[PDB]
């Protein structure tokens, strides 16, 4: 069969296709990691410090 | 609804502004400063009582 070939097995061809697929992964990585999490958003509207005042009276 | 159906109607119309309803926002803000405000007052009349007490 056809794809039973040693010439296949370290084929540079494919090593070519390797290296310039993860190069542009690499280039495109800050914009993959350019997702928004709204839990900050959360953290900002819930986190309610004490607001009540000592009175020793 | 009719005898023997019943059917959802949409109708057919650009929307060329966007519709509002008054979901009014909770907020700690207006109570915190009206907390500040009565414990100002109450330290307010505490020193003018004070005051009068001291000179009269």
């Amino acid at each position: 069969l056809i794809p039973v070939s040693l010439v296949d097995l370290i084929n540079i061809n494919i090593i070519f296709y390797i290296l310039l697929l993860y190069t542009l992964l690499l280039f495109f990585i800050p914009l993959f990691l350019a997702s928004i999490n709204y839990t900050y958003h959360y953290i900002y509207k819930y986190y309610n410090y004490n607001y009540n005042f000592i009175n020793n009276n | 609804l009719m005898n023997g159906l019943k059917m959802r109607m949409f109708s057919l119309a650009r929307q060329q502004a966007p519709k509002i309803v008054h979901k009014p926002v909770l907020s700690p803000i207006p109570e915190h400063l009206r907390l500040v405000k009565n414990v100002a007052q109450v330290q307010i009349d505490m020193l003018k009582l004070l005051n009068a007490q001291a000179a009269k």
